[PDB]
C-alpha cells in the first residue's frame, strides 16, 4: 500500500483532463504527473523438436 | 593297387562355409521454433490490446 499521504494537495488545482469518457480527476501535490496512456499489446511464441 | 599282394586305399573329403553380415541404421532428427511479438502502441487498453 502507500507508506505515505497521497489526497493532501499544495495551491490551485492541476486539472488531469483525460480519459476514455468525459470526467475531470485531479493529481496530487505528491505525484509530478499521472498520464493516461492507454497502450495495450500481447505476446506468442511456439516451440517444437 | 594291386599285384598278383593287394593294397586297398581311398579318402574323400569335402568341407563347406556360408557366411553372411548385415547391418542397418537410420536416424531422423526435426526441430522447429517460431515466435511471434507484436508491440502495438495504438492507445486501445482493451480492444487495442486485443
Amino acid at each position: 500500500s502507500t507508506p505515505f499521504d497521497n489526497e493532501f494537495y499544495n495551491g490551485l488545482c492541476n486539472r488531469d483532463r483525460d480519459g476514455n469518457t468525459l470526467t475531470y480527476y485531479r493529481r496530487p501535490w505528491n505525484v509530478a504527473s499521472l498520464i493516461y496512456e492507454t497502450k495495450g499489446e500481447k505476446n506468442f511464441r511456439t516451440e517444437h523438436y | 593297387y594291386e599285384d598278383k599282394i593287394n593294397v586297398g586305399g581311398g579318402l574323400s573329403g569335402d568341407h563347406c562355409k556360408k557366411f553372411g553380415g548385415g547391418k542397418t541404421e537410420r536416424a531422423r532428427k526435426a526441430m522447429a521454433v517460431e515466435d511471434i511479438i507484436s508491440r502495438v502502441r495504438g492507445g486501445s487498453s482493451g480492444w487495442s490490446g486485443g
